[PDB]
């Protein structure tokens, strides 16, 4: 990532504001999920496809589900491994297909569940937490050393009933602790179960925030702020403190005051969650919102699309916002759009915007052995990212490219 | 006597877009009387609209359906956006 | 075989004397739902609120054709053309 | 520090244009007119291959996983062919000849030059045209991508320019020297070959006056120069990678004399002259430890630290 | 922005004291929402900002500093969607948009 | 259940229908280029009335475009319509 | 020694600092010259965002360099 090192400066602004791309995907799509690096964009589809695009030319590199383990029903969620090599994908076919891009169209392993699925969230590339329909516990799917037995440990202490606290529907693993996973019931309580990765699970937090059907829980990537999306028209960002012993408090609430509408999806910025981005629900909701998570106010509104938007992904490496269409199925994409500069034409050019008063010097009327290294890749970019941990590039299907010229 | 008008409040916006220009009084009486038209045109339509639905309050939701009716095309979308952005800042602070 | 142009005057008087609706119902009620697709998705149309749109579109086109035919006549001919319709709309303010 | 290991190819025959070792460091493709000599370095095995091309193929690009070879020639053909499974794709887009091309570090967008002052871009799987990059005033000779990330595209050309481009949106991004205009001097020595480094933070250039410089483009100025103790060849350049601390630059003279410069100094330590002494050199490449050479007659020469 | 003078709290220039008065002594409806005059002052300021911007632009393009009604007609009628909002209205002392139909030019 | 985006029902405003509509408007000879111009005119009229018809319903939080909302859309553009009430 | 803290839209300042000064010490000097609070300031050098606790020597800031300042105006 060396464009931005000399792009030049003036690209750090922490959101994109112009929509630049539009994946004209005919088969409508629910969930979108970028690669961990800015390379690819997985597109969870309605008719059972999971299209995988290469983000550089807006056209796919494969559509997995040909050889083994096609999601027959609609797919609700897709996450990736920590590197970007595997892919867990939970659909409504009661399966949770873990893919391997090395053998692209062939699923690695799956598992039959108790019903359709809401989501999946990958903690280590094997273990994955999957939300079974209307079950008061989440069955963590740990892909063991043997590929046939995934111990679906109940994510619940043995006797703490949550009847009246609700039913587990979401679970987002904590980034900077990785052993606590916060899970959301359906009547406002939020259970916090710490995996030992034995199976003991301490209930580090059980508390009702409001008597609402929790739709979605997200964590900042520094684990500092946690926001909840109730079934009341409110977003509740908290302040998360854990060493274990965990504790939250109400920082701010977010609501549609005028239109008084529901929130579909919510997402946090890269570093510490200085920005929240939410998608409203009703008619005439044509635009994602932004929020200064400290001041609490609606900073900006990303007026791109034409009709409601469902899923939000924010890959900060590309600084992009993928946002699927609720109606058309098309996948709008915002992007920090740099303009060119003619100061790149010559090594002594300069682009000023004021008629500058050059002051006269005198002579307008008068007529290398330094430290050179080629071995270390750069450790950071202008966003402070974890570059130089080499991402899993896609293996282009070189078993089937040779026919791929002829008839797909 | 004191006969109120929007003389200053138009001037304070002239100093925000074009901070070097001024305005002739005959073209201030126009702006004084342009806003008094758009006021009585928006609050008019936003009071047939709170009465067809048998409400008895002009909320801020009538004023944005009234603006999405009167103001055409791209003045609708912008004046909604600068509408909601200025009521959110009111409630929060 | 009549003279060309006299079945017309036998057809003008016939329609002007009656009050039924001249566009077919179902090819219109489908057009309204096609156009209502843009502004909201999957609307229902309380089925007297399409009759309220034939009777206000038919009575608009007919008042436009009365204003078109006055312009064609004014250009010293008896055949309306699209350079008349665009004039009648430009004079009323519509375009 | 560096010496000769083996010479395995005989010299003469057809026109020898390009030599490229694949990044796995075991499979070498010797580019002659429309035939590809493949040379496995293990037991010094041989392998012959032939393409669907007609004219002198001036370019060669290896796959980053050593599973494809593409090439473009002056007849506007841009062919993509498998190493064992033959011809798979073809692009056909340029309005002037092509001299060199390069793969992405992902292997998905091969960059591609024309000679009519325009670089064009192709996604291989979609086989269509992405972004045009027409910011130059000559036949653009060498367009190189760094080995590690695939962020940027450096364009050196026959008008004497060192211009860095974008690969995402395709604007020119930095210039390191002047043109026909904007100095008017005879200091518009054309550039023959621009090569990035292993990490990709420093650039290497070879101008037509046989003077090699190493640019620190992030700052805008130069930190190394290399001279020999006017050219009319588009001779190859590389920077060898010994496991010692000092990795040496290598270029070929007008004749078949190849000296190797200590890059941590500004001088040489060593020169290779015992081979290629008849024929003049057009290209070189390397690998972790297995560097080849070439000239108009294709004598490949392994060397080692 | 501030805490006094309710327009300050929304960060506007148009008053919300005057508007909220004029929405109750104008008999538009019975009870005026407390959010309502704010949103109404936001729309009014935006239009007064947009019409004073295109007026001022056409005042420097005719070399004059201040704005006379001839500039306000040129700001409205040359625009595509401010002319449509102000379609039926007539700006006093405000000229015409210069146009001549094509067949009137010689040839 | 089923999912159709409509295409080209403006060809339902038929060439004989624009003729009958013209007859009540009292015209004798209709040039053949009218029939793609009236369709242009009607499709513009229907948009502005439906966009105000919808905006009224969408305010009242409904999914049926009732007959009074159509009438208020017409009453706003100075076409008042008298057989549907209020 | 002298620096430029040349801001994003195009104009420059002239400060007097030491290389041993903290970035917050430099962020104090901008606030003395602009009133802009130091918490809303990001100082950018060779593309790298500099931290409040670090010094100018740490980032190889030399005489007459151009630093980049990108304010975040609050709200609304």
């Amino acid at each position: 990532a060396n464009l931005l090192l000399q792009d030049p400066f003036g690209v750090l602004k922490e959101y994109p504001e112009k929509l630049t791309h539009t994946l004209e995907v005919p088969v409508a799509a629910v969930c979108v999920k970028f690669s961990p690096r800015g390379d690819y964009l997985a597109v969870g589809c309605s008719n059972g496809a999971i299209i995988i695009y290469d983000m550089d030319s807006l056209k796919p590199i494969a559509m997995l589900g040909t050889h083994s383990g096609a999601h027959t029903r609609s797919v609700q969620s897709v996450c990736w491994s920590n590197d970007g090599r595997y892919l867990w994908s939970s659909g409504r076919d009661w399966y949770a297909k873990l893919w391997d891009m090395t053998q692209p169209t062939k699923c690695f392993q799956q598992y039959k569940f108790d019903g359709p699925l809401w989501s999946c969230h990958v903690v280590r590339w094997n273990v994955c937490i999957v939300t079974v329909v209307e079950e008061p516990t989440a069955y963590v799917l740990t892909l063991t050393d043997r590929q046939n037995a995934f111990h679906c440990f109940p994510l619940l202490e043995q006797d703490q009933d949550i009847s009246g606290h609700g039913y587990t529907l979401v679970a987002c693993p904590h980034p900077t602790i990785e052993s606590i996973i916060i899970t959301g019931t359906s009547k406002g309580w939020i259970n916090a179960f710490q995996l030992d990765l034995e199976d003991k699970i301490r209930c580090c937090y059980e508390e009702k925030i409001a008597n609402a059907n929790i739709k979605q829980i997200i964590i900042s990537p520094s684990g500092t702020r946690i926001a909840i999306n109730g079934s009341d028209r409110t977003i509740r960002q908290y302040q998360l403190i854990v060493e274990h012993s965990v504790s939250i408090e109400l920082e701010h609430k977010y609501q549609d005051i005028i239109n008084r509408l529901q929130w579909n999806t919510i997402f946090f910025s890269n570093h510490s969650g200085e920005y929240l981005v939410a998608s409203a629900h009703g008619s005439s909701a044509h635009d994602l919102y932004l929020w200064e998570t400290s001041s609490g106010s609606l900073v900006r509104v990303l007026e791109g699309a034409d009709e409601e938007l469902l899923d939000i992904d924010w890959n900060f490496y590309s600084m992009r916002i993928a946002s699927n269409g609720f109606e058309s199925g098309w996948v709008y994409m915002w992007s920090i759009v740099i303009p060119p500069k003619w100061s790149a034409l010559a090594p002594d050019f300069e682009e000023v915007e004021e008629n500058i008063d050059y002051q006269e010097k005198e002579n307008e009327f008068d007529i290398e052995e330094i430290a050179i290294d080629l071995c270390t890749p750069e450790k950071y970019d202008v966003r402070g990212n974890d570059i130089s941990m080499p991402s899993f590039v896609i293996p282009i299907d070189y078993e089937g490219v040779i026919i791929q010229q002829h008839w797909a | 006597t004191r006969k109120e008008s929007y003389a200053i409040y138009v001037y304070k916006v002239l100093k925000q877009v074009h901070p070097d220009t001024g305005i002739s009084s005959k073209a201030m009486s126009i702006m004084n009387s342009f806003v008094n038209d758009v006021f009585e045109r928006i609050a008019g339509e936003a009071s047939r609209l709170a009465h067809y639905n048998k409400r008895s309050t002009i909320t801020s939701r009538e004023i944005q359906t009234a603006v999405r009716l009167l103001l055409p095309g791209e003045l609708a979308k912008h004046a909604v956006s600068e509408g909601t952005k200025a009521v959110t800042c009111y409630t929060s602070a | 075989r009549y003279r060309p142009g006299t079945v017309a005057l036998r057809e003008i008087r016939r329609y002007q004397k009656s009050t039924e609706l001249l566009i077919r119902k179902l090819p219109f009620q489908r057009l309204v739902r096609e156009i209502a697709q843009d502004f909201k998705t999957d609307l229902r149309f309380q089925s007297s609120a399409v009759m309220a749109l034939q009777e206000a579109s038919e009575a608009y086109l007919v008042g436009l054709f009365e204003d078109t035919n006055l312009c064609g006549i004014h250009a010293k001919r008896v055949t309306i053309m699209p350079k008349d319709i665009q004039l009648a709309r430009r004079i009323r303010g519509e375009r | 520090m560096l010496q000769f290991d083996k010479q395995v190819l005989p010299a003469s025959g057809k026109i020898s244009t390009s030599c490229q070792i694949s990044p796995d460091g075991e499979l070498i493709a010797i580019c002659q007119n429309t035939d590809m000599l493949v040379y496995e370095i293990s037991s010094s095995k041989m392998m012959k291959l032939t393409t669907t091309h007609k004219e002198c193929i001036n370019c060669l690009c290896w796959s980053p996983d050593s599973k494809c070879i593409a090439s473009g020639s002056e007849d506007f053909t841009v062919e993509i062919t498998h190493i064992i499974y033959g011809r798979i794709r073809r692009l056909m887009g340029h309005t002037a000849p092509v001299i060199s091309i390069c793969y992405n570090n992902k292997g998905n967008i091969l960059c591609s030059s024309s000679m009519d002052e325009s670089i064009k871009e192709w996604h291989v799987l979609s086989g269509t045209a992405l972004k045009t990059m027409s910011a130059h005033s000559d036949a653009v000779v060498s367009i190189d991508i760094p080995k590690f990330d695939s962020s940027i595209l450096s364009s050196g050309s026959y008008d004497g320019l060192i211009r860095i481009f974008d690969t995402e949106s395709g604007h020119c991004l930095k210039t390191l020297t002047y043109d026909k205009d904007w100095i008017a001097e005879d200091g518009v020595v054309p550039i023959s070959t621009v090569k990035f480094s292993r990490n990709g933070k420093f650039l290497l250039v070879k101008s037509l006056d046989n003077v090699v410089k190493l640019w620190e483009y992030t700052r805008g100025t130069v930190v190394r120069t290399f001279l020999w103790p006017k050219l009319k060849y588009n001779c190859g350049l590389e920077l060898i990678y010994p496991q010692g601390k000092d990795p040496l630059v290598i270029s070929g003279n007008d004749s078949g004399s190849m000296c190797v410069w200590n890059v941590y100094s500004k001088n040489l330590v060593q020169k290779i002259d015992e081979k290629h002494r008849n024929s003049p050199l057009i290209s070189i490449s390397a690998s972790y430890d297995k560097v080849a050479t070439l000239s108009l007659n294709g004598e490949c020469n392994l060397f080692r630290v | 922005a501030k805490a006094k003078t309710r327009s300050s709290r929304a960060g506007l220039q148009f008053p919300v004291g005057r508007v909220h008065r004029l929405l109750r002594k104008g008999n538009y409806a019975e009870r005026v929402g407390a959010g309502a005059p704010v949103y109404l002052a936001a729309v009014l300021e935006y239009l007064t900002a947009e019409i004073l911007e295109l007026a001022g632009n056409a005042a420097r393009d005719n070399k004059k500093t201040r704005i006379i009604p001839r500039h306000l007609q040129l700001a409205v009628r040359n625009d595509e969607e401010l002319n449509k909002l102000l379609g039926r209205v007539t700006i006093a002392q405000g000229g015409v948009l210069p146009n001549i139909q094509s067949v009137l030019l010689p040839k | 259940r089923h999912r159709k985006v409509l295409r080209d029902n403006i060809q339902g405003i038929t060439k004989p229908a624009i003729r009958r509509l013209a007859r009540r408007g009292g015209v004798k000879r209709i040039s053949g280029l009218i029939y793609e111009e009236t369709r242009g005119v009607l499709k513009v009229f229907l948009e502005n009335v439906i966009r105000d018809a919808v905006t009224y319903t969408e305010h009242a939080k409904r999914k049926t475009v009732t007959a009074m909302d159509v009438v208020y859309a017409l009453k706003r553009q100075g076409r008042t319509l008298y057989g549907f009430g209020g | 020694m002298q620096i430029f803290v040349k801001t994003l839209t195009g104009k420059t300042i002239t400060l007097e600092v030491e290389p041993s000064d903290t970035i917050e010490n430099v962020k104090a000097k901008i606030q003395d010259k602009e009133g802009i609070p130091p918490d809303q300031q990001r100082l950018i050098f060779a593309g790298k965002q500099l931290e409040d606790g670090r010094t100018l020597s740490d980032y190889n800031i030399q005489k007459e360099s151009t630093l980049h300042l990108v304010l975040r105006l609050r709200g609304c």
